[PDB]
């Protein structure tokens, strides 16, 4: 946990919501995601920003 | 679009991406899930994700 995260995941990351969502995306997600857990952590808290508003708790 | 081109940074990456994310512009094309927006993130991905509008078809 000393560097933050590759200036070319992120890029990947925006670059990846591009796709369709739901084939590759996924791959896509969960690679970078797996390839950048900095990323994972953000992105993963936009998604369940869908959810933990819903379901409060975490 | 980003909202950190004044400040650029780690945290303007991720926030330059998460920011994209909040306001998905897939929308347009997405016209279907753009009944949540990004329930085509919620699809799943994995095995399950919560359960409010499938987001998949069958969760």
């Amino acid at each position: 946990p000393n560097r933050s995260i590759s200036p070319s995941a992120l890029q990947d990351l925006l670059r990846t919501l591009k796709s369709p969502s739901s084939p590759q995306q996924q791959q896509q997600v969960l690679n970078i995601l797996k390839s950048n857990p900095q990323l994972m952590a953000a992105f993963i808290k936009q998604r369940t920003a869908k959810y933990v508003a819903n379901q409060p708790g975490m | 679009p980003t909202t950190v081109e004044g400040r650029n940074d780690e945290k303007a990456l991720l926030e330059q991406l998460v920011s994209f994310l909040s306001g998905k512009d897939e929308t347009e094309l997405a016209e279907l899930d753009r009944a949540l927006g990004i329930d085509k993130l919620v699809q799943g991905g994995g095995l399950d994700v919560l359960s409010k509008l499938v987001p998949r078809g069958s969760l």
